[PDB]
């Protein structure tokens, strides 16, 4: 499936 | 991308080396990122304040 | 576009029908225009006033 990368930032 | 080894790292490095398919994240669209990955039109407006 | 005929009249129609190469123009990036012609990233930010 599609992998969503992201950063931990509010 | 750290020139030292011209290795893109972080969220860009997951996209260039294919371990992640998309980066829906607060990522600033800049010139050096255009050379290896393609952005959509920018969803959020921001400026230095 | 034309009224249920899809003949684009405007600066889009000079692009979509092979007449012009590029529109360096005040042209809104919208959804339907994206499907028929390409856009760059925006050079001006604005809204309905
Ligand atoms: N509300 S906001 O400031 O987050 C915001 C910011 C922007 C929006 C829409 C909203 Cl709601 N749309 C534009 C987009 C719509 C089309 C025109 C320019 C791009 C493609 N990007 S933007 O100018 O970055």
């Amino acid at each position: 499936t599609v992998v969503v990368t992201t950063i931990l930032e509010s | 991308r750290d020139a030292d080894t011209k290795i893109w790292n972080g969220m860009v490095g997951e996209l260039v080396y294919g371990k992640a398919d998309i980066a829906i994240a607060p990522l600033t669209i800049t010139l050096v990122r255009e050379e290896v990955i393609d952005f959509s039109k920018p969803f959020m407006s921001l400026g230095i304040s």
